[PDB]
RNA sequence: GCUUGAGUCUCGUAGAGGGGGGUAGAAUUCCAGGUGUAGCGGUGAAAUGCGUAGAGAUCUGGAGGAAUACCGGUGGCGAAGGCGGCCCCCUGGACGAAGACUGACGCUCAGGUGCGAAAGCGUGGGGAGCAAACAGGAUUAGAUACCCUGGUAGUCCACGCCGUAAACGAUGUCGACUUGGAGGUUGUGCCCUUGAGGCGUGGCUUCCGGAGCUAACGCGUUAAGUCGACCGCCUGGGGAGUA
């Protein structure tokens, strides 16, 4: 596998929900990047992302919500 | 600390021109305001201590350029500790 | 985790989703802080996984049969 | 000066205050010679976790640029005010629009 | 009484015993029964065939009530958890759904030591 | 004088570097209420303990403290000790590309000065969980322990003190030189970014090995190789890091 974001050029912020929730697993944790093959620099500001979009309520801390 | 247009500021007064900015008599300049900005910050908060042995890093250096400037040119020395204020 | 599957009734499709991080992270908080051992054990741990990488590509040289 | 994408949702039985409430927030703005650079509202959306027994708030993004006291009367207006639940104030080096 | 149709029936999965209780969906019980109370004690309280016991003697004692679907709850790393919900799909009920709710500390207190 | 050491500046980049303030969710405990009934809890087994004054289980609401699952990585940062949710404010260093600038301003230091895990100490708070001491139950020939049920200082916060660790890489700091391979992480240049491509080039880092070295184990471009600068230290075991 291989990195979308080193792919183009662009930023992951948290709101793009949309490409987030690929990213996440069915009970809202992180998937590692030894699954999807994610370069490091962008799976530690992915997992910002995660945990912005979870303070605003864009993405669930559990699935017992 | 120090931004862009204040470290412009001070290469003006005391280098040759706006290029010669890593001369002995602008570096001085330019730690003794680095020095005095970040009392401020340790007026405050105290217990930085990895911040502090920043300073203490470039406390020692304008020491280290100061006893420079004494063994090259002794009336540029006591010309540039008057002009910042120095000598405890 | 959540399973509301439909026709016959047979977990099994439940133990799949469940046995996944459900026990190891339970045992693992059912006693002891470590603060340290976590530490050595997770280094004993790499430690022993290159010894599979080193070897088992060494190996791969005649098997003696 | 400063850049900031604050964002901040509010009560939904409040939701004919956030018109008001939107260009309460950048006459301060403007009037302390503040630039903005976006005002996309999202609307009403589904929570994912109900904050104080509720669903469903209405979301307010800004994205505004602002010195940096200015703002700090604004975080504190979010914290003396029932409509407003969880804001966040934030940055990037270079404010943008059109996002969601 | 009340006659209610659907219910869930939480099951306490421990290591040393099994708790299995029926309640509806509102979430006030209607009856429950325990591996320890039904004969199992001790050694015998920690096995998966005293969690299906005292999940036939709770699917008893709630005919009263006149359930045929339920959800089911399970929570615990016990040697049970998954013996217990075939004694119930056998005791003539539907399954709706089968969830995890074991309470997991997103990093929180300190648990005790490990013994020696 | 010179620019090669050292340093300044201009652009960037990564980061659990530090200090201050806010805030989120999961969970434990307690309190209150609803339902509900004889067990719970614990162990190799058992008892102490809890529960018919209604426990445990389950649901709703509340209070409070501490810690930040997944991400999490022989990953990163820091002089070391150490540092993990998120957001803001103040702030330290490292590094790279292309230049410009001062012109040996350097290296290492006895004494000195600062920093320095945990436990402990002082004053003032806070106190969920854990838990020395202590108390009970077991086990046992005995059990002053391991196990069990409780449980106080302490752990937490502010400000001081302490100045110690197997504070370890059991390897002082700095500089130069001497075959390679597989990686990790983080900048950057060129060519066909025409494709997650190819060629390079730095920084830090992990592993395996060559010469050589070592008593051997091993070390091996981040040396324990080959050298230079300075400092600390060693001189049989016990007595004793004691008087």
């Amino acid at each position: 596998f291989c990195r979308f974001t080193a792919e183009g050029v662009q930023e992951i912020d948290y709101k793009d929900i949309a490409t987030l929730k690929n990213y996440i697993t069915e009970s809202g944790k992180i998937v590692p990047s030894r699954i999807t093959g994610t370069r490091a620099k962008y799976q530690r500001q992915l997992a910002r992302a995660i945990k912005r979009a979870r303070y605003l309520s864009l993405l669930p801390y559990t699935d017992r919500h | 600390s120090l931004s862009t247009e204040a470290t412009a500021k001070i290469v003006s007064e005391f280098g040759r021109d706006a290029n010669d900015t890593g001369s002995t008599e602008v570096q001085v300049a330019l730690l003794t305001a680095q020095i005095n900005h970040l009392q401020g910050h340790f007026a405050e908060h105290k217990k930085d201590h990895h911040s502090r042995r920043g300073l203490l890093r470039m406390v020692s250096q304008r020491r280290k350029l100061l006893d420079y400037l004494k063994r090259k040119d002794v009336a540029r020395y006591t010309q540039l500790i008057e002009r910042l204020g120095l000598r405890r | 985790i959540k399973v509301r599957e439909n026709e016959p009734f047979d977990v099994a499709l439940r133990r799949f989703k469940r046995s996944c991080e459900k026990a190891g992270v339970l045992a693992e908080v059912r006693r002891r802080e470590f603060y340290e051992k976590p530490t050595t054990e997770r280094k004993r741990a790499k430690a022993s996984a290159v010894k599979r990488h080193a070897k088992k590509l060494a190996r791969e040289n005649a098997r003696r049969t | 000066m400063r850049h900031y994408e604050i964002v901040f949702m509010v009560h939904p039985d409040q939701s004919e205050q956030v018109p008001g409430m939107i260009e309460r927030y950048t006459a301060a703005i403007t009037g302390a010679e503040g630039k903005i650079h976006r005002l996309e509202d999202w609307g009403r959306r589904q929570l994912a976790y109900p904050i104080n027994k509720l669903h469903k708030a209405h979301y307010v993004l800004m994205n505004v640029e602002a010195p940096q006291e200015v703002i700090d009367e604004l975080e504190t207006t979010f914290r003396f005010n029932d409509a407003v639940i969880r804001s966040m104030v934030m940055r990037t080096k270079h404010a943008v629009t059109e996002a969601s | 009484r009340k006659q209610v149709s659907d219910g869930v029936a939480h099951i306490h999965a421990s290591f040393n015993n099994t708790i299995v209780t029926i309640t509806d969906r509102q979430g006030n019980a209607l009856g429950w029964a325990t591996a320890g109370g039904s004969g199992f004690r001790g050694s015998r309280k920690s096995t998966p065939f005293a969690a299906q016991v005292a999940a036939e003697r709770c699917a008893d004692a709630v005919k009263e009530y006149g359930i045929k679907n339920l959800e089911v709850m399970v929570k615990g790393p016990g040697p049970g958890r998954e013996s217990t919900i075939r004694a119930l799909n056998a005791a003539g009920f539907r399954i709706t759904n089968i969830t995890d709710v074991t309470p997991i500390p997103h990093n929180g207190c300190r648990p005790p030591k490990k013994r020696r």
